[PDB]
């Protein structure tokens, strides 16, 4: 039925929530997953949240991304509240209101990424890139591990995620054109897209690949 | 939390 997760809290907020998920028999765990219902976020009192991987992976996943408040709220009432009036609405990044968690949760049907297929060649930091391609694959991307493996055809739309503060004294991700025809775009191509649920145009993201 | 959050 209901699976929780919990995300920018402290490692004591997750006590009031454990508390709660104990007192209602509630599943919470502490590793998202496919199974994860509800990702349960800190935010401030407009329900905007910190970006972090969970948020990503809960709106990637369809589930309900929701307020810390939540929680607060229904131990303060006594009662079960309800999740929709605790939606997240943005984040402190792409927007205070852009309802991206409710366009994710009402757009399943035609996935952002759809007839997309996504390399996401490394390094990265701080989001294991099994992560990164889990978040895509959600998405509807087609997930391919190494540049001369991508589909070729008229009908495709190959891109190359990568992020360039990961690499150094390697200017290497603009020499990624000369093994593969596709356009170079950073991580943050994904990242916004995810967050608003909504595939950005990849202009602003491009990284020039040398002849 | 220990998570990393991803800013510009």
């Amino acid at each position: 039925r209901m699976s929780m997760v919990v995300s920018g809290l402290t490692p004591e907020e997750f006590m009031l929530v454990y508390k709660f998920a104990r007192k209602h028999h509630i599943t919470l765990t502490n590793l998202i997953t496919e199974e994860t219902t509800h990702v349960v976020m800190k935010t401030d009192a407009e329900f905007v949240c910190e970006r972090t991987l969970k948020y990503f992976l809960g709106i990637a996943g369809g589930k309900w991304v929701v307020s810390y408040f939540w929680v607060t709220q229904s131990i303060k009432e006594r009662k079960m509240l309800n999740e929709h009036d605790f939606e997240v609405r943005g984040d402190v990044v792409n927007g205070r209101n852009h309802q991206g968690p409710k366009r994710a949760r009402e757009s399943q049907d035609r996935k952002i990424f759809r007839g997309l297929e996504i390399c996401c060649y490394g390094p990265f930091t701080n989001m294991p890139t099994d992560q990164l391609e889990w978040m895509v694959q959600l998405c509807g991307a087609s997930v391919v591990k190494e540049l001369s493996s991508f589909t070729l055809g008229t009908g495709v739309h190959p891109i190359v995620v990568v992020q360039p503060d990961a690499w150094t004294e390697d200017n290497g991700f603009h020499a990624i054109g000369q093994m593969c025809e596709a356009p170079v775009v950073t991580r943050e191509w994904v990242l916004d897209s995810v967050a608003l649920y909504q595939c950005q145009e990849l202009d602003t993201y491009l990284i020039p690949q040398i002849p | 939390s220990t998570s990393p959050t991803f800013n510009k």
